[PDB]
């Protein structure tokens, strides 16, 4: 035979060494990050990302530095598809919410539309 | 141009001073608050405005490759001087 | 493209492509891919049931003689369902060459220990237990090698945080070094550095 | 002490909400003319089952699933809700 | 005074003018002793002895789905039918139209910048008003 | 759904290995309290062993509990051979940590954590 | 309440507790564990020290960076006391000597110095003041220690009306002079009844008295859970320690019974459960080694 049959749900929460507070109180967010509107490049919209909810950052009394107690505050995971990220969240017991990929819908671009005869879409200058 | 709060604490060139009821003054008890008494905002005000006969001036902060990236400043406004963004030296078209 | 560009070695590329075909056709039961990088390194991606038959081949075969295990490595890639990528780096001193044998597992499937082929692997895959959590079956002494003795979790997994979950300090009440949940006086600042413009058009993946 | 609000949840396109849709297309106006000072909140959603929430006094909310009912069955359950006041 | 959280300080469902429910995310935490708003109301319910059946944000949103199931389906516009029934109900009272002209409260750019308590506390909105009033 | 096992074919062999690991820990606890000269009782350490075994009691996957048995044998091997110090054994007892707020109201009072 | 003194974090080492504490006498035995339990919350602990700075080194790993401020002080210098307490929101007093010295008697250590600390802390605007008396403090007591400590308690109560005054019975611990006294005496057995209190219970009581606003103006009696005779207590000490510097004031105080004050609250009204002697005496007396428990009353 040399193969067993496990029809249970895949769950590895007892093996990752993560404490209970950082499994059952965290909300993973699975999302394609939006394009920075400072820029027109789209290479950061290509993959799915899993992050977690932000916890408290407070002031260091000595220096004013951002003190944290969240170990998962810098954890950002990269996934190729939505379903891989959903499978990785379900495998680790992270309750998650998913935002759908927002691609821009295709535009209708006409350079001659800038110089029309009767339409409002003339440019007043160029 | 360092000044002093009513608590006696020196105010830095940022403007930072603790409140009177702030406990974090206890770190200076028996010790000193190290401030720098050369305020750059006052020291660049001491520099005179350079009268040049050109319309566009170039500043690199002096020293060539020991100053800042070389920038070009327009002097077409006559109300405002032409201030360098790196070193704060301000210029004026003489005409 | 002379002064600043790395020179391409076409002779070694042809020889490694030929030997990759050789290994792929001698062992078709386990060889899944064979590829050669543009800087001429041969990778033999195999099935994890053939860790021992492939590695014993390359170590013992007279046209291979990969007598040295240089390095043994896992790579956590969480977007794959078999997230761990076990990487063998082999050195043939006879033919003055190197090969890479790559395979895969998830957290729960064991990989067969290659101490029967390279005793050098005795610590390396043990480190793969410590850092990644990959279990190796029929290992002589499989335990942790680098982490602290009460350490929970496998650190080089990419869902494991950079700082851990615990930190130590001496406590004079209990007269003991103790572990507590980690609090950082300054948080590690995360830098999003990736440019939104495509850097390498040769590596472009096709869209959906 | 009394009924305070009624909440009717339903779908736009599901067949199980159809009679519930048949209740509101035909029989809501003379319901609302009968109970002017009663909020009867109709909430349509995408793929929900039909449902009838009745909040009574002091936060008590009873619930009646209206799945696969006709308009007359929704009428009888709603007039039981109105005559109940429990 | 019960100091609460702002929109950058909580994950929170807001529904726009077209019916689309949308959730914010916690960017920073509330300053000082201020807490999230339903946390304050739930703690007040527990102090008063009339404790509410929710403890986490997901249980609040299960309650919120119980009250209307479209407040948890985010970035979705749920269509609303029954214009004819509301038209029939609106004919009951013959309310009279006043003779006063329809004047919106925001006529120029002067009236735009300060509307709510965040904008009135904003020094940038103050400079915008001071810039447009001269 | 046909996967390669670790040691156990189903859950019965898995529970057998869990049970033998529990026997080994239960026998080992008085030796651990003696030679690490721990300031807990033997009953307190055995209650901690029962707690660490009941924490993972919700698992129905044979491979996952095989790895739990393997890691428990590793912890036992680090305990019997004196590889842990007293500190590593007493890290199971979170003794310097203040007790966490459990109900809603105390968690409301201390901060923002749910 | 000022913005820097609002609590933040999860109560760990880098957290903020909002406790700006001036612990007089932190270089001793109670101050050791008190500065430990304060600094592990993330409290600004001011340590005024009289001794060599070397003898303060153990206080330094007890908190985050800048959360322990060491400074000099004198018991007869009110300016140094004001220099230490003018930023604190709580002042704890722990100054004590079992023996009187050439420059300080019991009247100096228990009457003059606590009244000076409490008067300066009143006229500096310190919110909370904690005084540590002894359980057997009496004006008509046989020992000079307890007489002057009753006098100093009365003065602290009349110059800081909201002073949380705490009565420990006989504090045992690692660096104590109670079980380590009995294990190194190799005085006798009488009709003296004691209920010794554990030091971590005392420290939790002091910090819960800081955290409880209702503990202002109160008077607590930190007692152990089990009352023992003196003789079988000493026999239990010599039974655990595997055995077959003094003055007559200590002889009078060891043969002074721990009184019962039911009108005063104890450890339980601050939320602290008292740890019994038999769970900690092995931990205390393991150092003295080269067991049937004691009889309670
Ligand atoms: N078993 C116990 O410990 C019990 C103690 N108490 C009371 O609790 C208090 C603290 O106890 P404990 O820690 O055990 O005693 P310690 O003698 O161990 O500590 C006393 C502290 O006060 C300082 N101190 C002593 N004399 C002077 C002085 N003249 N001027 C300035 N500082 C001085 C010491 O500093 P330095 O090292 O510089 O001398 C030390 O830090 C005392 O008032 C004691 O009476 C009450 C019940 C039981
Ligand atoms: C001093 C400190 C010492 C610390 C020691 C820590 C050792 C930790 C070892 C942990 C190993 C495990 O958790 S294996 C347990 C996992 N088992 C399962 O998930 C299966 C469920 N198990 C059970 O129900 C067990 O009660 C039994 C006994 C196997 C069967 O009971 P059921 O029948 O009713
Ligand atoms: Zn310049």
């Amino acid at each position: 035979t040399q193969l067993i049959t496990v029809d249970e749900k895949l769950d590895i929460t007892t093996l990752t060494g993560v404490p209970e507070e950082h499994i059952k109180t965290r909300k993973a967010r699975i999302f394609v990050p939006a394009r920075n509107n400072m820029q027109s490049g789209v290479n950061n919209t290509k993959k799915w990302k899993m992050e977690f909810d932000t916890r408290e950052r407070w002031e260091n009394p000595l220096m004013g530095w951002a003190s944290t107690a969240d170990p998962l505050s810098n954890l950002v995971l990269t996934f190729s598809t939505k379903e891989d990220a959903i499978a990785f969240a379900e495998k680790n017991g992270w309750s998650y919410d998913v935002e759908e990929r927002k691609v821009p819908k295709p535009k209708s671009k006409s350079y001659g539309a800038n110089f029309s005869w009767n339409k409002r879409t003339r440019v007043s200058t160029k | 141009g360092v000044r002093t709060s009513p608590t006696g604490e020196k105010v830095t060139h940022t403007g930072q001073v603790y409140d009177d009821e702030d406990y974090r003054r206890v770190r200076f008890v028996g010790r000193q608050k190290e401030v720098n008494e050369n305020f750059a905002i006052d020291l660049i005000a001491e520099q005179p405005v350079s009268q040049v006969g050109s319309r566009v001036i170039s500043c690199d902060g002096g020293g060539g490759a020991l100053g800042h990236p070389r920038v070009y400043i327009n002097l077409d406004k006559e109300t405002k001087t032409g201030t360098c963004g790196y070193c704060g030296l301000q210029f004026r078209q003489q005409h | 493209t002379r002064p600043t560009v790395r020179p391409r070695n076409d002779v070694a590329h042809k020889q490694l492509s030929a030997f990759g075909e050789y290994v792929a056709e001698i062992l078709p039961k386990y060889v899944q891919q064979v590829q050669v990088s543009c800087f001429s390194e041969l990778e033999i991606c195999i099935h994890p049931d053939g860790v021992i038959p492939v590695l014993t081949f390359l170590r013992d075969h007279s046209n291979a003689q990969f007598k040295s295990l240089a390095d043994l490595t896992a790579v956590d890639i969480p977007t794959r369902q078999n997230r761990f990528e076990i990487v063998y780096n082999l050195l043939s001193l006879r033919f003055n060459s190197r090969i890479r044998v790559k395979t895969y597992t998830d957290e729960l499937t064991p990989v067969e220990s290659s101490v029967s082929v390279y005793k050098a692997a005795n610590w390396y895959e043990r480190e793969i237990w410590d850092m990644f959590g990959v279990f190796f079956a029929n290992h002589p002494d499989l335990r942790r090698i680098l982490t602290d003795y009460g350490f929970e979790g496998h650190p080089f997994r990419k869902d494991f945080p950079l700082s851990g979950y615990v930190e130590l300090r001496y406590d004079d009440e209990v007269k003991r070094v103790v572990a507590e949940p980690v609090e950082l006086a300054q948080e590690f600042r995360k830098f999003d550095l990736n440019s939104p413009w495509e850097a390498f058009p040769a590596y472009r993946q096709p869209p959906e | 002490l009394g009924l305070r609000e009624i909440r009717i949840h339903l779908c736009q396109r599901s067949p199980g909400s159809q009679g519930v849709r048949d209740f509101i297309e035909k029989r809501y106006v003379e319901l609302k003319k009968a109970n002017p000072d009663l909020p009867i909140l109709i909430r349509e959603c995408s793929d929900v089952q039909p449902k009838l929430w009745a909040r009574y006094a002091f936060g008590q909310e009873k619930n009646v699933s209206l799945n696969n009912f006709s308009a007359d069955q929704v009428t009888r359950a709603l007039e039981n809700v109105l005559s109940s006041k429990a | 005074i019960l100091p609460g959280a702002a929109y950058t300080e909580k994950s929170a469902t807001y529904v726009n003018t077209e019916g689309r429910a949308q959730q914010t995310k916690v960017a920073v935490m509330p300053p000082g002793l201020a807490r999230e708003d339903w946390k304050i109301i739930r703690a007040l319910s527990e102090i008063a002895g009339m404790t509410l059946p929710y403890d986490t944000l997901d249980q609040v949103r299960n309650r919120l789905e119980e009250v209307s199931p479209n407040l948890v389906r985010y970035d979705d516009v749920e269509g609303a039918n029954y214009f004819q029934q509301a038209s029939e109900l609106s004919k009951l009272v013959n309310q009279q139209l006043l003779a006063d002209p329809l004047v919106p409260p925001q006529l120029t750019i002067k009236d735009f910048y300060m509307t709510d308590s965040i904008s009135r506390a904003s020094q940038t909105m103050a400079k915008c008003v001071k810039a447009v009033t001269e | 759904t046909s996967v390669k096992p670790i040691f156990s074919r189903d859950m019965n062999e898995a529970k057998r290995r869990v049970r033998e690991l529990y026997r080994a820990w239960y026998r080992e606890v008085p030796n651990t309290v003696h030679l690490f000269q721990l300031d807990i009782s033997v009953k307190q350490g055995r209650d901690k062993v029962r707690e660490m075994f009941k924490k993972n009691a919700h698992v129905t996957d044979p491979r996952v509990v095989d790895l739990l048995v393997i890691k428990g044998k590793m912890e036992l091997e680090e305990t019997i051979n004196v590889w842990k110090q007293r500190t590593h054994v007493m890290r199971f007892f979170h003794e310097t940590e203040a007790p966490r707020p459990k109900d809603f109201l105390s968690k409301f009072y201390v901060g923002h954590d749910p | 309440l000022h913005h820097a003194v609002i609590p933040h974090g999860k109560g760990g080492r880098s957290s903020v507790s909002g406790i700006v504490a001036t612990v007089f006498g932190a270089t001793g035995f109670l101050g050791r564990y008190l500065v430990n339990h304060l600094g592990r919350m993330g409290s600004q602990v001011i340590v005024p020290y009289r001794c060599e700075p070397y003898d303060t080194m153990h206080l330094r790993p007890m908190g985050d960076l800048g959360q322990i401020i060491f400074m000099d002080w004198n018991g007869r210098d009110k300016d140094s006391i004001r220099r230490a307490v003018e930023h604190s929101n709580v002042v704890i007093n722990l100054v004590g000597r079992e023996w009187e010295t050439k420059n300080f008697d019991f009247e100096d250590v228990f009457v003059k110095i606590p009244q000076a600390i409490a008067q300066v802390s009143k006229e500096a605007g310190v919110e909370k003041f904690i005084h540590i008396s002894h359980l057997n403090a009496d004006i008509k007591s046989s020992s000079k220690y307890l007489r002057n400590k009753a006098v100093g308690e009365k003065e602290v109560r009349e110059t800081f009306p909201e002073a949380t005054i705490i009565k420990p019975a006989d504090i045992f611990g690692r660096e104590d002079r109670f079980l380590n006294y009995f294990a190194n005496i190799r005085s006798l057995g009488k009709k003296t009844v004691k209920q010794p209190v554990y030091i971590v219970d005392v420290t939790k009581g002091i910090i819960n008295a800081i955290k409880d606003p209702d503990a202002r103006g109160k008077t607590f009696a930190f007692v152990g859970p089990n009352r023992y005779l003196l003789f079988d207590l000493v026999q239990y000490v010599f039974a655990v320690a595997h055995r077959p510097w003094t003055t007559r004031d200590k002889v009078e105080r060891i043969h002074t019974t721990d009184r019962t004050l039911p009108h005063l609250p104890g450890l339980e009204d601050l939320g602290v459960q008292a740890t019994p002697l038999e769970l900690k005496a092995i931990e205390v007396l393991r150092r003295h080694r080269t067991v049937q428990p004691a009889k309670t009353v």
